[PDB]
């Protein structure tokens, strides 16, 4: 895949931030708390909204602000160049506008009902949410989380390698069995006193 | 009591499948992870091979109850991560991480690295500036995000941002 241009407006620090990405290695240099990390999160949210990202409160976009929060992203996958536009009007207005056009020729044509549900789906086709956020986005301190202990890894691996799901599936069916045994025990002690 | 007698049987049968089904989930979960890590290592080893220039032949990733251990095979003898040099360490660490990405995606065309360097180190920083130019530039597009000016000369395009008067500003450089 390849990111060409992020555009954030009124999300945390960024009021009207604009970046032109390029081939090779793009180093983004900035003192701490200078928005960089934010920018990454705008991209990320821009691409997968409304799915969850890191631990970013949905409201972070929706309500904070007097003007509009805006996220424009342009990228390219498999020769095709797609573009997302996430706008959030606030206040009495309170509104969202979503649209992901593809670039055919020189005009931008939609590529799915200009709704939010739609686009999200269309995204799950072009580049699944579980592959980007956890193969492409090497999140911070993950490396190190492997260069320290062994369960810090089972932790990382469990997230990244996507092994969470399974376990909880087992955690519920398991809770379902316990909830059975108890029931038995009850129906037992009742049949005791009674009969 | 009639009714109370049967609910006990029904309960009992159900206990049998809710229990034998859990077991399978336990089986699969296992396997999913067993393989996954095997193939991850097969990669991690190689990715690590070019990060050290053959110095280290194979990386070993083996899973255990709530814990996945890494070993670097040196002089045939398996060995602990603490056996490696500060650099070789960030190396293996990275080599491992990418290995996963490569497993989960199969191909690595894009790669967003959200700050890997620990407060402008020199030992690590060096190895990264190395890993950077002899391997990573290889990738189509990598977006490295760090506050270690140093890295500024190995990356193709430096785009400096800075919190100037509340709003953030983007100043290009190359």
């Amino acid at each position: 895949m390849k990111l060409e241009r992020v555009t954030v407006k009124n999300f945390r620090s960024h009021s009207d931030t604009v970046v032109e990405f390029k081939e090779g290695i793009n180093l983004i240099i900035g003192q701490n708390g200078s928005g960089k990390s934010s920018l990454l999160d705008a991209i990320l949210v821009g691409l997968y909204w409304p799915l969850r990202i890191k631990d970013i409160k949905k409201d972070e976009f929706t309500k904070v602000g007097a003007r509009d929060t805006y996220i424009d992203l342009i990228f390219e996958k498999d020769g095709t160049k797609y573009r997302i536009t996430r706008r959030f009007l606030k206040g009495y207005s309170s509104g969202e506008i979503h649209a992901m056009k593809r670039l055919v020729g020189n005009e931008w044509k939609h590529v799915t009902e200009p709704s939010s549900k739609a686009i999200s789906a269309f995204m799950e086709k072009l580049i699944p949410y579980n592959i980007f956020l956890n193969a492409i986005y090497i999140r911070q301190g993950q490396i190190d989380a492997i260069l320290e202990s062994d369960e810090a890894r089972e932790k990382v691996v469990r997230e990244v390698l996507n092994l969470d799901k399974f376990e909880t599936a087992y955690k519920k069916l398991s809770e379902l069995k316990k909830t059975i045994n108890n029931r038995i025990k009850e129906y037992r002690d009742i049949l005791a006193r009674t009969e | 009591r009639e009714r109370v007698k049967k609910e006990i049987k029904d309960l009992e049968k159900a206990k049998d499948f809710t229990e034998e089904l859990i077991e399978k989930v336990k089986k699969y979960k296992a396997l999913a992870r067993e393989a996954a890590l095997s193939k991850i290592g097969e990669l991690a080893s190689e990715i690590f091979a070019e990060f050290t220039e053959g110095k280290y032949s194979e990386v070993v990733v083996r899973a255990e109850e709530n814990k996945v251990r890494l070993f670097v095979v040196w002089e045939g003898k398996e060995r602990p991560l603490t056996f490696l040099s500060g650099g070789e360490r960030i190396a293996l660490g990275l080599a491992f991480r990418l290995a996963m990405s490569l497993y989960l995606a199969g191909e690595i065309s894009l790669l967003i690295l959200d700050e890997p360097t620990p407060y402008l180190d020199e030992e690590r920083r060096r190895k990264l500036i190395t890993i950077m130019e002899r391997y990573l530039k290889k990738i189509p597009q990598v977006i490295l995000v760090s506050h270690d000016e140093e890295l500024k000369d190995a990356a193709d395009h430096v785009i400096r941002i800075s919190l100037e008067n509340g709003s953030s500003k983007v100043e290009v450089v190359s």
